[PDB]
């Protein structure tokens, strides 16, 4: 089976500078005169696959100039000119000239966008949740760039570990950010043994940490 | 519009078969073939077979060992993929692509369907509000299996600022993800938030109102 290797794996690129994405098949993807089964796709997250360039150098309907593909036999390769937030995806070759068809392992196209620090904000467990028996405590670190962060929960002051789960987004295709959550997970009974319920949140974008918090029974 | 709409997510048992749906709309369903290719996740896409719809012939992919089967039906305009002896290295997003000649790929393509291998029963989730110049609110979405749950807010009309998590898995085996929507103070009282919950392979359907 024809395997397509892509290059680079990963690629970091500034707004409005160009990107360049190669693949190279083990063996020719010629398959009769004008006609070479080669393609490019972009996958946005959580999206399908999206055709964006076909047979090594067409444009797919409403693909923009800026994407170009050439290439030829076994060495191929995709170029953006002029990188824009909504590129940001996984971008996959194809070949479909001999059985079975088969893909390049993809390449993960983030945009490298100006620091931006998040806007933090704090949730206590609802009333609802608390008679089940848990309580789960929730910090949201909203459209933050670079993706690093340091979340440290404080229940009275006291630094917890162990107890808590992060979760962060793909980077947003309009502004090139990440959202994180990190969410504090206690039983109703050792939730109702404190006050004061902190997060304290480290980033490049923060001149002195941030800290939100509340006060249980409020 | 051409349009292929997949059957919904599913947990299957090991060794148990799946068979996946695939509604094609808005073109001659018979003058197309139809392809089947699958995506592991966080993994790349794999080709699975292909189907004519004009004659019912076949190609597969010779990895997968005749446990692939792919059919269709004219009269609903249906192409089904069925996998046999379901292995925990088959829980992948499934997904259907028209192929056409002029392109010689995949055009259009389905939403994917997620099939989970695994023993673990199907679990609905409890939803709870994240209650709050600009202001923060969201849902938790909790205790759930398998996966994916879906979010939508004010009853699938807004869509900016809108951050649905990828879900984490707990130490107890089953899923939780949350979903914020960053919305200014103003309209906290105006607009009654709905944050409308949907988990497919367990029927669930939640619409918990937001209200500080």
């Amino acid at each position: 089976d024809i395997v397509m290797t892509q290059t680079p794996l990963s690629l970091s690129v500034t707004p409005g500078q160009p990107a360049s994405i190669s693949c190279r098949s083990s063996r020719s993807l010629v398959h009769s005169r004008g006609n070479t089964y080669l393609h490019w796709y972009l996958q946005k997250p959580g999206q399908s696959p999206q055709l964006l360039i076909y047979k090594v150098s067409n444009r797919f309907i409403g693909v923009p100039d800026r994407f170009s593909g050439s290439g030829s036999g076994t060495d191929f390769t995709l170029k953006i000119s002029r990188v824009e937030a909504e590129d940001v995806g996984v971008y996959y070759c194809s070949q479909s000239t001999h059985l079975p068809f088969t893909f390049g392992q993809g390449t993960k196209l983030e945009i490298k966008r100006t620091v931006a620090a998040p806007s933090v904000f704090i949730f206590p467990p609802s009333d609802e949740q608390l008679k089940s028996g848990t309580a789960s405590v929730v910090c949201l670190l909203n459209n933050f760039y670079p993706r690093e962060a340091k979340v440290q929960w404080k229940v009275d002051n006291a630094l917890q570990s162990g107890n808590s789960q992060e979760s962060v987004t793909e980077q947003d295709s309009k502004d090139s950010t990440y959202s994180l959550s990190s969410t504090l997970t206690l039983s109703k009974a050792d939730y109702e043994k404190h006050k004061v319920y902190a997060c304290e949140v480290t980033h490049q974008g923060l001149s002195s940490p941030v800290t939100k918090s509340f006060n249980r029974g409020e | 519009q051409v349009q292929l709409v997949q059957s919904g997510a599913e947990v299957k048992k090991p060794g148990s078969s799946v068979k996946v749906s695939c509604k094609a709309s808005g073109y001659s369903f018979t003058d197309y073939h139809i392809h089947w290719v699958r995506q592991a996740p966080g993994q790349g896409l794999e080709w699975m077979g292909v189907i004519n719809p004009m004659y019912g012939t076949t190609d597969y992919n010779q990895r997968f060992k005749g446990r692939v089967t792919i059919t269709a039906d004219e009269s609903t305009s249906t192409a089904y993929m069925e996998l046999s002896s379901l292995r925990s290295e088959d829980t992948a997003v499934y997904y259907c692509a028209r192929y056409d000649y002029f392109t010689g790929t995949g055009v259009y393509w389905g939403q994917g369907t997620l099939v989970t291998v695994s023993s673990a029963s199907t679990k609905g989730p409890s939803v709870f509000p994240l209650a709050p110049g600009t202001a923060a609110l969201g849902c938790l979405v909790k205790d759930y299996f398998p996966e994916p749950v879906t979010v939508s807010w004010n009853s699938g009309a807004l869509t900016s600022g809108v951050h649905t998590f990828p879900a984490v898995l707990q130490s107890s085996g089953l899923y939780s993800l949350s979903s914020v929507v960053t919305v200014p103070s103003s309209s906290l009282g105006t607009q009654t938030y709905i944050c409308n919950v949907n988990h497919k392979p367990s029927n669930t359907k939640v619409d918990k109102k937001v209200e500080p």
